[PDB]
């Protein structure tokens, strides 16, 4: 039973060796990345910021 | 074309070279035989005066000869030509046998039989098949094997072995690593003291040893070696031979329990020569690749696999014809497997004649290839609807096809009852209904399911989502009483191979699985055959009863079931032996799996034997519906075990007889009638009533020479027999006569039952390590409303005893404080025992006529249960303590069971008796447990 | 000598890989987001109750048009709800009980569900009768379909608990790309707003990165100690959060191919059902086994609030395209919209 183990043992270096040939990017500049990205996009996001009751259509109206 | 030489039944005997037609079945070869004997023969005049019947095709297997039953089977079938084959036997040989009559012994015995059983087993007059006599000419092989793996010497000894641990309550008194064989001989009380594991074989050796220049003190020959004699207890005939440590014989445990001597007295052995079992002449008796119209010429057609049927079942039910009416009415017809209903259909309104027809058809949605092998066809009458007839037909029959021509069928009137497949034997008061089921030009053989690799099992092998993972068996440990929604059914149904290593599990896969449809029972067929996790499991007994109940009616499932019973060991299978009994009735066919079972056990102990005879034997008495299999089941039995037990039974039977026909004059209607008593019974120790037949209740205990002076008529109901023999066995201990009760009007079907339960709970405490000492009071039943009861001296009703009282009482016929306590003791314990057993079973709410303070029991078995003053006065609060504390105890001791309480409770309130069940899940019902059940202690307080 | 070899070599890759990660390990978001203002405290009202559903709600998915939304439950049914008006656009009656998914299309035209028939059963709304027909039968899996979201009206990704993923093509009713390499079942999944990745989640504790394009394996990302139930991705596109049965949450980016943040508490014991981001993705609204879903600040980790509106399991959980509302399902029978 090894030619089944090789072709999986083969697999998984193969997958290895794809995800170890990666450009990564260092933690501080993702970091900063996403924080910039939501300090860009916290504005439009009513959850995070409560917008108008009239803007929202499941308090002011019923009507739609 | 196949070349078979035969021998013909008349001559040098000359033989006929043939070219048997082997490409159709045996039916080509018996026409092309006949041809062949009516030409070529020079004696062709001798067969062409007999017709086709007067010969028989017998062929030497191995030695013996075997028949060809059944035309029908195809050539591979006929193991012959492979058996030929593989020895090359080019042209074969099968013998043309010319037929004989039976002789005057083979009938004499026959009716011999017959009065036994009580039933005839040759009866051919209810059965519109040959279901039954070929369940007979079957089961001839198995028993053929079971007698001849048998230990002559041993069984006609019959040793009681046992091989459970020693419980702690008797390690106590059991100190040293030793006992103290009281041996006896004649007169002489030689004490030997041996220790408590050794092998009878030793004991004999050393004792042979130490008095080898004294033994003529004993009265014994001196010319007699060890193996001369074998010991044997003192007022019975438990043999005490073989290969065990003498600390396992349950009457040794008894003695031990009870605290009394062990008396033991020299015997020889029953020789095997007795145990001879009469010869018997009677010789002993595909899948749907191969059985398929498709890749066929028609007119190489002669088989067409059920499957192949993409049609709908119909029926025709051409109408009904009463002799005479015992308002609206109308028929509804089912098809059903295991209490289950596919299909349903009806008709309509019509007049309450003595007669009515339609010719009218009823289609069902069921396809011919979706029907399952052992579907029930159930045709009822309702009128108006109170249902007020039944009857039940199988589809498929016992030998793998299906039912095809006009059949008229007896209806039964109005449980177990229900799903009966027997035509009444009332031929002409009985309503009748004729139908027609269609023909076909070929035969529908069902083939059966192969087995071949089911991948998903296989390469699914990682494990599941946490999460389906915890709502799955969270529904699987439910009660076994759980009610399984589509829901269920289908989540555990796709997860096929997770609970397939769970048997906690298993009468809650199998209780899903969709039997309406035709890929689900292959794939259900494939998932049983990788079983590794099953066979070499735990052998929980008390769920090896849930896949052998009504809801299941599977040919594998009960077969499994059967396969984890076979590695019981024989005390097991006794205690339960009664449900066993009970658990054939479901069998869809006649010969099964489970009836096989009880036939080679039944055939290599003698306990069992007796046991299930006397089972059996009532059954065949009462069950009508089932009558005739248990005949059949019986009759298979009993030529089998050896003359002796045949005796014993005839003169058991006998004595039965006779005491019967003695009430029944009795119960006809003062001191005159007592007087007329005396007289019937010394008649009938004039009429030959004998003096030796093993009590029916202990295969021991002999009951000798009747005392007539102590007999009497009771002034209660029904008004029993008071018999009280004496032992007609002379090397007794003691002198007291075997008493016995003979009553008759009140059912012995319940009592016979809750005795077997209350053994059980007495067995599940002794496992741990417990004794509440409740007694079981050996309850036989003989026909319809007569039993007989064993006599428990030294006892007196409650009641009477009223008619402080007890413990005075008490303090009286024990002078010695000493035993005053051990009483005392033996009332605690088992006034809490019965109080627990009966909250359990759901009787103890009933006035006081039904009690025999001997210790305590209960009679006579018709708020949790009764606790008066006097007992807990008998019992401030220190015994009352101890009372507490041994109830609640063995309380929760029988709530770790409560998977075997409940299966049992069910399974016999399903075939004994005539929301009941609910109560055993209230009841039932640890700091929870403990409170609620010490609350009723308190109430009846 | 062959297997050794490639086993060490294995061995060798992996601690190349966890050295290439720990090198980019310079600060933590802990850190860089201490400056940042705390979120505070996301007081939420329950808008909303969709009661009808007669069983369990097991699956929900909000439309493009952020008003409707599918959910499938154990009776039987597929509904599409209006949020808005509460009203049932589709009461759809399925074949298999036991659905466990759901996914409105995009172009609002499709819903796909499926669940143990081993099949993704995609439907049509705008049928030429106006009727809800079954337009395709998606078999080919082995198990359990256990998630599946359109691409478009005629390419849908399915997952199911045959430890992989597949692309399908509508049209052909054909496995498009087989995504393998995954060691156990797949819980779940999330397209990119780029539909050319897509994440999936399964019990492994792990997480895996694919090629739609290709169909390959671009990272693997660990850390949970148990099966991971939930994820989605970063509104951006670069992160993702993945809920586990070991009662946390962490945020994983793709470019830093490792753990960003842990979201958890020693409260929390049970297990998590679901994830969302909301529309910036500052939010991360998390669905719970104690009838809860707690609301995490994703920056600074704190759990500013929490969504008790259900009387059992919270399921499954959604956000609005527009991030106007929250959709939460539960075992009790009903969703609840939520602002
Ligand atoms: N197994 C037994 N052994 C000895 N005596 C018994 C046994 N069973 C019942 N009796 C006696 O029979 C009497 C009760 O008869 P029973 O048949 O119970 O009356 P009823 O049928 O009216 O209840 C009691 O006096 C009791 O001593």
């Amino acid at each position: 039973n090894n030619t089944a183990s090789i072709a999986q043992a083969r697999k998984l270096v193969e997958q290895l060796k794809m995800e170890a040939n990666i450009d990564r990017i260092k933690v501080s500049k993702a970091a900063a990345d996403l924080m910039a990205y939501c300090e860009a996009h916290a504005k439009e996001d009513p959850l995070l910021t409560p917008v108008p009751a009239s803007e929202n259509p499941f308090r002011e109206k019923k009507f739609f | 074309l196949i070349p078979i030489e035969f021998v013909l039944p008349t001559s040098t005997p000359e033989t006929a070279l043939l070219h048997v037609a082997g490409h159709g079945n045996v039916e080509q070869m018996k026409a092309q035989v006949w041809l062949r004997a009516l030409e070529t023969s020079v004696s062709a005049d001798f067969y062409h005066r007999l017709g086709p019947d007067h010969f028989l095709l017998l062929y030497q297997k191995k030695g013996q000869w075997y028949e060809i039953y059944d035309k029908y089977q195809v050539v591979q079938t006929l193991d012959c030509l492979r058996y030929w084959k593989v020895l090359h036997r080019s042209p074969g040989q099968i013998h043309v046998v010319q037929r004989h009559a039976p002789s005057e012994e083979t009938l004499a015995f026959q009716r011999q039989l017959n009065a036994l059983i009580g039933y005839d087993v040759t009866d051919v007059s209810n059965v519109h098949d040959d279901e039954l006599e070929f369940t007979r000419r079957r089961l001839v092989t198995p028993r053929m094997a079971e007698v001849a793996g048998r230990d002559p010497k041993l069984y006609a000894m019959h040793p009681w072995v046992t091989s459970k641990p020693l419980p702690e309550y008797l390690l106590k008194k059991i100190t040293n690593n030793c006992v103290f064989i009281v041996i006896h001989r004649s007169t002489t009380s030689q004490t030997i003291k041996v220790s408590a594991d050794d092998t009878p074989g030793t004991i004999l050796q050393s004792f042979f040893t130490k008095m080898a220049k004294k033994k003529s003190l004993m009265d014994i020959p001196e010319s007699q070696n060890e193996r001369d004699f074998v010991l044997r207890v003192c007022g019975r005939d438990e043999y005490l031979v073989g290969e065990t440590p003498i600390k396992n014989f349950q009457w040794v445990r008894q003695c031990l329990k009870n605290g009394e001597e062990i008396h033991l007295v020299l015997d020889t052995p029953p020789d095997p020569a007795l145990d001879e079992v009469r010869k018997e002449e009677w010789p002993l008796v595909g899948y749907h690749e191969q059985l398929t119209i498709h890749g066929k010429d028609h007119e190489s057609v002669f088989t067409v696999s059920l499957w192949d049927c993409d049609r709908k079942f119909r029926v025709k039910i051409r109408g009904i014809d009463i002799p005479v009416l015992p308002l609206t009415v109308f028929v509804e017809a089912n098809i059903q497997y295991g209490q289950q209903v596919l299909c349903q259909r009806r008709t309509s309104p019509k007049p309450f004649t003595e007669e009515v027809l339609w010719n009218v058809w009823l289609e069902f949605s069921i396809k011919i290839k979706d029907l399952p092998k052992g579907a029930l066809l159930n045709l009822q009458i309702y009128c108006g609807a109170q249902l007020l007839y039944y009857v039940n037909l199988l589809l498929i029959d016992h030998r793998f096809l299906l039912r095809h021509g006009e059949y008229v069928l007896h209806m039964w009137q109005l449980n177990a009852d229900k799903l009966t497949s027997a035509t009444n034997p009332d031929k002409e008061n009985s309503m009748s209904i004729s139908i027609l089921l269609d023909n076909y030009c070929h035969p529908i053989a069902l083939p059966k399911h192969r087995p071949t690799p089911d991948p998903e099992g296989d390469r699914v092998r990682a494990e599941m989502p946490n999460q389906l993972r915890k709502q799955l068996e969270a529904i699987i440990a439910t009660d076994p009483l759980n009610p399984l929604t589509a829901e269920d059914k289908e989540l555990l149904w796709h997860f096929r191979y997770e609970s397939l290593k769970d048997p906690k599990a298993y009468p809650k896969l199998f209780s899903s699985v969709k039997w309406g449809q035709q890929e689900i029972v292959a794939k259900t067929y494939q998932l049983l055959a990788k079983r590794e996790v099953w066979d070499q499991s735990a052998l929980d007994v008390g769920l090896t009863m849930q896949l052998l109940d009504c809801n299941f009616s599977d040919e594998n499932v009960r077969a499994i079931a059967v396969q984890k019973l076979e590695s019981l060991e024989d005390d097991d299978v006794l205690h339960y032996l009664l449900q066993l009994v009970q658990a054939v009735k479901f069998e869809p066919y006649h010969d099964s799996a489970l009836a096989r079972f009880l036939l080679k056990r039944g055939l290599r102990n003698k306990r069992i034997g007796h046991f299930l005879f006397w089972f059996l034997r009532s059954e065949i008495a009462q069950s009508r519906h089932y009558q005739q299999r248990f005949a059949v089941i019986l009759e298979a039995y009993l030529r089998g075990c050896g003359t002796a037990m045949l005796h014993d039974f005839t003169q058991q039977v006998q004595v039965i007889d006779m005491l019967q026909k003695v009430t029944i004059d009795i119960k006809s209607l003062s001191s005159q009638v007592i007087s007329q008593l005396k007289q019937k019974l010394e008649n009938l120790q004039n009429l030959n009533l004998p003096q030796s037949f093993r009590v029916p209740y202990d295969p021991g205990l002999k009951a000798g020479a009747l005392v007539i002076e102590k007999c009497k008529v009771m002034a209660s109901k029904k008004k029993p027999l008071w018999l009280e023999f004496k032992c007609a066995d002379p090397t007794a201990l003691s002198n007291e006569t075997i008493g016995i009760i003979f009553k008759h009007g009140d059912d012995l079907r319940q009592d016979m039952l809750i005795l077997q339960i209350l053994r059980i709970m007495e067995s599940i405490w002794e496992t741990e390590s417990l004794d509440l000492c409740l007694l079981p009071y050996g309850c036989i039943s003989t026909g319809d409303k007569i039993g007989m009861i064993e006599i428990v001296k030294d006892a007196t009703t409650i009641a009477k005893i009223q008619q402080e009282v007890l413990s005075h009482w008490l303090k009286e016929k024990c002078p010695i404080e000493e035993k005053f306590q051990a009483a005392v003791e033996r009332f605690v314990y088992s006034c809490a025992g019965y109080c627990v057993a009966t909250f359990v079973l759901g009787i103890g709410d009933r006035h006081n006529d039904n009690i025999m303070i001997s210790n305590l029991f209960h009679i006579d078995f018709g708020v949790p249960f009764v606790l008066t003053p006097d007992f807990l006065f008998v019992m401030t609060s220190l015994h009352f303590q101890k009372f507490q504390d041994v109830c609640v105890k063995a309380y929760l001791a029988l709530r770790h069971h409560t998977n075997l309480l409940i299966i049992l409770f069910s399974m016999m309130l399903m075939t004994g008796m005539p929301e009941d069940i609910e109560y055993i899940r209230d009841a039932l019902t640890e700091e929870d447990a403990k409170k609620y059940f010490l609350d009723q202690i308190e109430v009846c307080r | 000598s062959e297997l050794d070899q490639l086993r060490q070599e294995a061995e060798q890759l992996k601690n190349q890989i966890r050295d290439a990660r720990k090198a980019c390990a310079d600060a933590t978001l802990s850190q860089i987001t201490n400056n940042i203002d705390p979120v505070g405290r996301i007081q939420m009202r329950t808008r909303r109750t969709l009661r009808g559903h007669l069983a369990k709600i097991y699956a929900m998915h909000w439309g493009t048009d952020s008003r409707l939304l599918v959910s499938a439950s154990q009776d039987g049914k597929l509904i599409i709800w209006d949020s808005y008006t509460t009203n049932k656009v589709h009461a759809i009656p399925l074949r298999s009980s036991w659905v466990m998914t759901c996914a409105y299309a995009p172009s609002g035209n499709y819903v796909a569900c499926g669940g143990l028939d081993n099949i993704c059963s995609i439907y049509n709304l705008k049928t030429r009768e106006g009727n809800v027909r079954v337009s395709r039968e998606l078999a080919g899996h082995t198990g359990y379909l256990s998630c599946c979201r359109f691409l478009d009206d005629n390419q849908i990704v399915t997952s199911s608990g045959d430890t992989t993923c597949a692309l399908w093509d509508i049209e052909t009713g054909q496995q498009t790309t087989t995504f393998t390499g995954h060691t156990g079942d797949v819980m779940s999944l999330s397209l990119a707003p780029d539909t050319r990745l897509f994440v999936s989640g399964a019990c492994d504790a792990s997480a895996k990165l694919w090629d739609v394009r290709e169909g390959m394996c671009r990272q693997t990302f660990t850390g949970h100690e148990s099966d991971i139930n939930a994820i989605c991705f970063f509104p951006n596109g670069n992160a993702f959060a993945t809920g586990s049965d070991d009662a946390t949450c962490r945020l994983f980016d793709l470019r830093a191919d490792q753990e960003l943040m842990t979201y958890s508490h020693d409260n929390i014991i049970c297990g998590i059902t679901s994830v969302s981001f909301s529309k910036s993705g500052r939010l991360l609204l998390a669905g719970y086994d104690d009838f809860n879903c707690n609301v995490w600040d994703a920056l600074k980790a704190d759990r500013a609030g929490v969504l008790a509106g259900h009387d059992n399991r919270v399921s499954c959980l959604g956000v609005t395209d527009d991030g106007m509302a929250v959709a939460t399902g539960s075992w009790d029978s009903f969703l609840k919209i939520w602002n």
